RNA sequence: GCUUGUGCUGUCUUCGUCCA
């Protein structure tokens, strides 16, 4: 039944025919073999955590960035653009945060297989770099907000300056893009990782760099591995269970064996 | 008859050849295998126009020999005789059974059988010639035939000629 | 390059249009009629011409060239034979879409009894797919039983009522309601009444009903002239070294003949008409039986043996059939299978193979500029001696070998030779073990010579295979060119498969009593004195020379 | 080669590997196609250089395939079935 | 070996006569229909050639050849010896004695101006480029002569055939 | 017509692993039929090597042609397609 | 469908990779009805018939496709193998052309 | 002729006991009659009047010929049985169980 | 100068081997 899908050069999943089975490969365009089960920061904790981890004050003292972490912490508080840019990284956040939390993922569920191991990434950058030592870092804020906000843009699955294909290209990397907001964060990356500017760069390249690898690619057989896939674990496998029930699931039988409903009921 | 005509041939070249001056090689190439063929479709190709400047495109790597085929493209003048055409000749031979002719690379044969009676064949003339009272044809003598058969072969065509009808013979 | 030169332009096959074969096409192509029921001329060879076993149908034997193309044995594709029928007679495989087609038309205006005055008939018509139109047509037309003369104006019907027609084995009953009851007459359709009604169907009609005007006419399905193959497809076999067995479509084709010969001297002498239904009944069941012996409702046709005879369309069908069996998977050359083992001192894309398997497999290799040397060593050295080589070939495709060539030393190598050289190290080649339920199931391995009669395995990929040392075997299958070679090195090869799309986790893992003594090796009171160190580190081959604190 | 390890075949996505296996390493045959009436009626005759289809007429529209000995033989029992498999090297739409 | 541009011609069951080759009945087959297409696939006219535009073409493409060959630097013989293949050097030896043993017209005005009548007028506007190409290569001197050897010209009965060949023989070099 | 002018190229400017090992197969068998090498040999002596060598300094003198599903394709030089 | 897939493969434990199950379950509902993964689901498909041949009911199809003038584009992939030739898959999923303009240097 | 050797045979076409044998060696010599050909035109008793039907040891096989029998069939022609002997001693790959 | 020897059925059935 599945032999002759492929993926092909525009990144659609096709029969022989030339149908449309998928618009883009697995939904995301990646290969099986490229993704890691990661955590997605700004699901978990109650409201007070997501703020003080991710919020930054620049009028309050004692809100604010550490001054040991920092060179430039005398000519930081009082600045009024440098606060709108932090309020748009919020809002941002917040805004992954009420997505993630009310649309993709109800039940709460962190821990998803996604590209590119961010957590190595950075520790690799803190041993490349030195990045221990109390030493205060010299990466400015602004560096840090449009670094992450011009790499957010760089992860192309899809090429072309078409506004369907800009619209596609923006729907594959939202989950992936809600991950990298979480992890480098700015009060993240100034207090958590303390990174200074070369490695910010670096981690940049790379993050870029491994997405692109990640990539499935054109001539990519995937109907033949997506049926050799589920069905190697067949051979090794009140209510019907395991080789009955895909049995029955396959074939669409009209009469299963032990048909059932899940009536959920209101809420009082 | 001779006529213009946009032909097309496929080329393979062995990568052994894969250098700079690939292009002028397979234009030689196709200049020595196309100019003096004959085929029976389209006749005798005899000359290619603009020899120097054919466009030959992109070669494709055929999978599992390595070697690229090319598909040229060109115009060449070909001449192909048809079925009850009147064309001049030049006599080549004289024979009993009737005497061969050239029209351009093909040779025609006419038998006795489709030549007016009163041209007697005359083995005792010098050149041997088939003569009547007012004409006399032999080797080196212009005829004016018309084609009535055309015999097609592997790469060869082969002719029959008769001078039985009117405006026909010695000219 | 192992086939002799031929003019004509190589090309691959674009399309493959299906259809029928009209008896004109089926005449055209013949080149002999078969008639004469005698397989042997005198039983003193050169079998009978114009006979099933014709010289100019093809060639079986070695020092017989084929009369027609005179090509050898090995290069005759075969050339098909005709043969006229007396009677023409039903298709057995087109018996329903026949039953069908008489439902749809007029059996004797040859028109069909809806017209696009019909909403539902033009929205019929309208659909593209020809399965589907004829379907619906079908599904409209059924319920019309009666040819209007008169529009529902004439348009073109007889007038007639049209019979109901009942499948009965190969024979078609029509029942007319003969003119509230009355006597109604059920009388056969003959093949050749329904021929020649077919016949007068215009061609805008066949297209109405699904058929195509040029390949697929609504006639062509009742056979009046049988194509023979050639002998290329019903091959005979030397059961022993005397007598030689007919095949079992050869004695089904004599039977098929002997049936149109009896028919027609039956037809010119004298016809009762019990006599003509009995002979040609037995034609039809011939003819049908030739192509399909599993004709549920009816005796099979059995041998002299008693075992059923193997029509046609049992050589297609099954796991042993045509498509299953010889053209999705087929037997293949240079490869081969042993006993598997275990090897701690292997890495990990390395297999290990015995020196006899080495020595039949081969690789042909073209020689160069880089390597004559080497290679004029190699066929120096002969089939052998290891390294060596088996068979040189050259540029014209003649193959040269070297087992019975007395003058191995005075054969000199020129540049696009192959030499098919033993396998030797470092050679990628294809490592299989059945049942294959995933791709990790093959794998491209690098080649290791060594002595006894086992393949040798790092025991890591173990697990990928599903494989252990209790006696399973394992297939091996060498790489032909240097294609194939960088596909398998570069797309096969096992440290790429270490990661698996399935589950995105590494298949392959330490294992067994290596897991086991890494868990022992690094517990907390596991102390190494130095000189046992020393040998511990010599032991890494990436190790680099400095000794830790 | 069974059919599982052509599909292990497809997956890894080696093509030039499989058909090597399947007609290098096995039974490769050539015939001779008419360019017109697309059945392998053409008679070949090699040796004098000369290609003839006689129910098109034609000595010239004739190709090469080169398709393996199982297949030729699946076209020619489908021919002696009234069932005629053309094959035509150029796409029509 | 060299392909038409024009392809395909599969099966089918209806047969026609106008299908064998015939000068006098102007089927000249499909290779040699009225309509042609070039490589951009646009329409093309079949394109005949007299003897006369025929010399002209082969001597200027040959001439052309030969300059090209020797760096941009007239004898026939030379200009055949120009060639490669010894086979094509004979037939193209062979063309050339024919055209220059045959040349109604040498010269390029005189053949302009025979093709300017011949392709201009308005009788021949209708004429077929095989009954253009055959009367100005024939060189017939009579009216009921040039029907005799053109069968189609008889039937077009609304050319001004004899002042037509009036003007040619005038063209014609004495 | 069919073909995509350079400017609307729109697939990946990467070499992926099947055009890879095609390229990397033709150009060893290329090489092994006596086919003039872009690049200078040290000691190699491999096909395959050597057609390994001309890839990673963009040496190759092959075009990919990419077939998009309605049968328009994408000319790319291997010499303008990045490798990793 | 792909809750139940999943329900049922999870079910031991093991873990399958969410695009292979999406593929399967996007496959099964793609004509806007179930098409069962039977012969009766794929062989009710527009494919070739070379292709559809191979699964199951191989006769039947044939005489299908002869009666009703079926054209086989050969795109498939069985189509391919059976026919000894490069399938449009993997490595065959291109061509490889010459370069003239590099060819220069 | 089989490719193998008949050098091993004796004057009735039978190996003897004791003989080591290989490979595609010949341990049964028959042969079985064919009309002649016109070959008595000029050749001096040498034409071809018997076809071979020899039975070679399995390629794959080798050892020692232990024991020929040779008697008569319920028909009253002639009947042989040759028995071959080896040892086989354990390596690498062979099973063993407990 | 006496000169070296190339070829194999087929169809059923059963019993086994390794996975499952
Ligand atoms: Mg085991
Ligand atoms: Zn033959
Ligand atoms: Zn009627
Ligand atoms: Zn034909």
């Amino acid at each position: 039944a599945l032999e002759d899908i492929m993926v092909h050069y525009d990144g659609t999943t096709r029969n022989s025919l030339g149908d449309i089975i998928q618009f883009l490969y697995g939904e995301d365009g990646l290969d099986g073999t490229q993704v890691e089960r990661q955590t997605i920061d700004t699901i978990p904790g109650s409201d007070k955590a997501f703020h003080k981890r991710y919020y930054v004050d620049l009028m309050d003292e004692k809100n604010s960035i550490k001054p040991d972490v920092i060179e430039y912490a005398a000519d930081i508080l009082g600045d009024v653009e440098l606060q709108k840019e932090l309020n748009s990284e919020y809002e941002q956040l917040v805004s992954d945060r009420k997505f993630l939390r009310e649309i993709v993922f109800v039940n709460g569920d962190h821990n998803w297989p996604l590209p590119v191991n961010l957590r190595r990434i950075i520790q690799n950058a803190q041993q490349i770099f030195h990045l221990d030592r109390a030493k205060a870092s010299d990466l400015t804020i602004p560096e840090i907000i449009h670094g992450v906000r011009d790499l957010c843009k760089k992860l192309f699955v899809l090429r072309g300056e078409n506004e369907l294909i800009k619209e596609a290209q923006q729907n594959a990397t939202s989950l992936f893009q809600c991950l990298v907001r979480a992890r480098l964060a700015t009060r993240r990356i100034l207090e958590e990782f303390r990174l200074n500017r070369d490695a910010f760069e670096w981690v940049l390249g790379t993050i870029e760099a491994q997405f692109q690898r990640s990539l499935v690619h054109p001539g990519e057989m995937v109907g033949v591995i997506a049926a050799q896939s589920i069905g190697e674990p067949a051979t090794q496998m009140n209510v019907t269970l395991g080789v009955p029930r895909l049995k029955e699931i396959l074939n669409v039988a009209k009469n299963i064996k032990t048909p059932a409903l899940t009536v959920y009921l209101d809420r009082e | 008859m001779f006529f213009l005509k946009d032909l097309s041939l496929i080329l393979t070249l062995h990568p052994s050849y894969f250098g700079p001056q690939m292009n002028q090689y397979l234009r030689e190439k196709l200049l020595t295998d196309v100019e003096g063929t004959c085929t029976g479709q389209f006749g005798y190709i005899v000359t290619v126009l603009d020899g120097m400047n054919i466009d030959v495109g992109k070669g494709r790597i055929i999978p599992g020999s390595g070697s690229a085929e090319f598909e040229v493209k060109y115009r060449a003048v070909v001449w192909k005789p048809f079925k009850g055409e009147v064309v001049d000749a030049i006599v080549s031979n004289v024979s009993p059974i009737g005497f061969f002719a050239d029209v351009g690379p093909l040779n025609v044969f006419v038998s006795t059988r489709l030549i007016p009676d009163n041209l007697v064949y005359n083995p005792s003339n010098s050149p041997p010639a088939y003569m009547s009272n007012d004409e006399l044809i032999t080797k080196g003598s212009k005829v004016r035939l018309k084609v009535v058969g055309t015999r097609t072969d592997v790469n060869e065509i082969y002719a029959i000629g008769s001078i039985k009808e009117d405006f026909l013979g010695a000219i | 390059s192992q086939f002799p030169y031929s003019s004509a332009p190589l090309r691959s096959v674009k399309e493959v249009q299906f259809g029928l074969l009209s008896p004109e096409e089926i005449r055209a192509i013949s080149v002999v009629k078969i008639e004469y029921p005698e397989i042997m001329d005198e039983s003193r060879q050169r079998p009978r011409e114009g006979g099933l076993n014709d010289p100019k149908l093809g060639s079986i034997d070695r020092n017989f060239k084929c009369q027609t193309c005179g090509e050898g044995m090995a290069e005759c594709p075969g050339h098909f034979g005709h043969m006229e029928l007396a009677k023409p007679v039903f298709h057995i495989g087109f018996i329903p879409k026949i039953k069908k087609v008489c439902e749809c038309i007029c059996m004797n205006c040859g028109k069909l009894l809806l017209d696009e005055t019909n909403p539902t008939m033009a929205q019929a018509i309208r659909i593209r797919d020809p399965k589907k139109r004829f379907n619906a047509v079908w599904q409209l037309c059924k319920t019309k039983m009666v040819c209007e003369a008169d529009a529902p104006v004439s348009r073109g019907g007889c007038g007639n009522t049209q019979p109901v027609v009942r499948k009965d084995g190969m024979k078609l009953w029509g029942t007319w309601k003969k003119s509230r009851d009355a006597q109604p007459e059920r009388k056969l359709l003959t093949p050749g009444e329904i021929l020649n009604v077919f016949k007068h169907i215009s061609p805008e009609d066949c297209f109405r009903l699904g058929f195509n005007e040029d390949y697929a006419r609504p006639e062509w399905m009742i056979i009046t002239v049988l194509p023979v193959p050639p002998p290329q497809v019903r091959p005979s076999i030397a059961m022993d070294e005397t007598t030689q067995g007919q095949d079992d479509l050869t004695h089904k084709l004599s039977d098929i003949l002997k049936a149109n010969i009896n028919v027609q001297k039956l037809e010119m002498d004298g016809s009762p008409q019990h006599i003509i239904n009995e002979v040609e009944q037995l034609l039809q069941f011939h003819v049908a039986t030739y192509m399909d012996n599993d004709i549920a409702g009816q005796p099979q046709a059995l041998q002299k043996s008693g075992r059923p005879v193997k029509a046609i369309r049992a050589r297609l069908k099954g796991k042993e059939g045509r498509l299953r069996g010889n053209l999705m998977g087929k037997r293949v050359d240079f490869s081969a299978r042993t006993v598997i083992s275990g090897d701690p001192n292997l890495e990990l894309d390395q297999v290990g193979v015995p020196i006899s398997i080495a020595k039949t497999l081969s690789y042909p290799e073209t020689v160069t500029q880089y390597n004559i040397h080497r290679l004029t060593e190699y066929v120096r050295n002969g089939p052998n001696e290891h390294p060596g080589a088996k068979y040189v070939i050259r540029d014209n495709g003649d193959r040269i070998d070297l087992r019975y060539h007395k003058r191995a030393g005075d054969i000199v190598l020129q540049y696009g030779w192959k030499v098919e050289r033993h396998l030797m190290d470092d050679d990628p080649v294809l490592f299989n073990r059945q049942p294959s339920l995933h791709k990790m199931s093959m794998m491209a391995h690098r080649v290791k010579v060594m002595p006894y009669s086992t393949f040798r395995l790092n025991l890591s990929v173990t697990s990928p295979y599903n494989a252990d040392f209790d006696g399973d075997e394992m297939n091996l299958h060498v790489p032909q060119s240097e294609e194939t070679r960088a596909e398998l090195s570069q797309l096969c090869a096992v440290p790429l498969q270490i990661v698996s799309p399935q589950s995105n986790k590494p298949v392959m893992g330490i294992v067994q009593d290596t897991l086991c003594g890494v868990r022992k090796m690094t517990l907390r009171d596991t102390f190494i004195e130095y000189e046992q160190v020393m040998n511990m580190l010599f032991w890494v081959p990436s190790w680099d020379g400095v000794v830790p604190q | 080669f069974g059919e599982m390890e052509r599909d292990c075949m497809i997956a890894h996505g080696a093509a030039g590997f499989l058909k090597e296996r399947l007609m290098e390493a096995s039974d490769a045959f050539r015939v001779h196609v008419c360019g017109i009436c697309g059945l392998m009626s053409v008679i070949a005759n090699l040796k004098k250089n000369q290609f003839e289809c006689r129910s098109c007429k034609n000595k010239t529209n004739i190709y090469q395939l080169h398709i393996p000995y199982a297949a030729k033989l699946l076209f020619q029992e489908l021919m002696a079935m009234n069932i005629a498999p053309r094959l035509y090297t150029e796409r029509s739409g | 070996v060299s392909t038409s541009t024009v392809g395909a011609r599969r099966r089918r069951a209806k047969q026609q006569v106008d299908d064998e080759e015939n000068a006098t009945l102007l089927r000249l087959g499909p290779e040699f229909a009225l309509k042609q297409y070039d490589h951009d696939g646009n329409e093309h006219d079949l394109i005949a050639l007299s003897l006369s535009e025929s010399r002209l073409l082969i001597r200027e493409a040959l001439k052309a050849r030969s300059r090209a060959r020797n760096g941009g630097v007239i004898d026939d013989d030379e200009l055949a010896k120009v060639t490669s293949g010894a086979v094509a050097n004979g037939v193209v030896k062979k063309t050339l004695d024919y055209l220059n043993t045959f040349a109604r017209f040498k010269d390029e005005e005189t053949c302009t101006a025979v093709d300017q009548l011949l392709h201009n007028s308005s009788d021949c506007s209708v004429l077929h480029p095989f009954e253009i190409a055959q009367l100005s290569s024939l060189g017939c001197e009579d009216v009921d002569e040039a029907i005799t050897l053109i069968p189609s010209l008889a039937a077009k009965k609304e050319v001004n055939l004899q002042r037509i060949l009036d003007e040619l023989n005038r063209l014609e070099d004495p | 017509e069919l073909a995509i002018l350079k400017e609307e190229r729109t697939t990946t400017p990467y070499l992926t692993k099947y055009e890879r090992a095609r390229i990397l197969g033709t150009r060893a068998l290329q090489i092994s039929m006596n086919a003039p090498v872009l690049v200078d040999i040290e000691g190699e002596t491999d096909p395959l090597q050597i057609a390994m060598k001309e890839l990673s300094q963009r040496k190759i003198p092959l075009v990919i042609r990419r077939y998009l599903p309605d049968g328009s394709y994408e000319d790319w030089g291997c010499d303008e397609l990045i490798v990793d | 469908l792909y809750k139940e897939i999943l329900n049922v493969i999870a079910f031991d434990g093991s873990y399958v990779n969410y695009r292979h199950m999406a593929l399967l379950v996007d496959v099964m509902t793609s004509r806007g009805y179930l098409m069962a993964i039977t012969r009766h689901g794929i062989n009710r498909a527009d494919t070739g018939a070379l292709m559809r041949c191979s699964f199951e009911e191989t006769v039947e199809i044939l005489f299908e496709a002869g009666a009703a003038a079926e054209l086989d584009d050969c795109r498939g992939v069985s189509e391919n193998v059976m026919l000894g030739q490069l399938a449009p898959m993997g490595t065959g999923a291109f061509d490889v052309m010459i370069d003239e303009k590099l060819l220069t240097s | 002729l089989k490719h193998g050797t008949y050098e091993k045979l004796d004057e009735d076409g039978l190996i003897a006991p004791g003989v080591r044998v290989s490979g595609d060696d010949i341990i049964i010599g028959k042969t079985t009659p064919i009309p002649p050909d016109t070959e008595e035109l000029g050749q001096r008793t040498k034409y071809h009047t018997k076809r071979d039907a020899s039975t070679p040891l399995r390629s794959t096989e080798n050892g020692i010929v232990d024991q020929v029998l040779l008697t008569t069939n319920q028909e009253g022609l002639k009947f042989v049985k040759v028995r071959m002997r080896t040892t086989k001693v354990p390596q690498i790959g062979d099973k063993f169980a407990s």
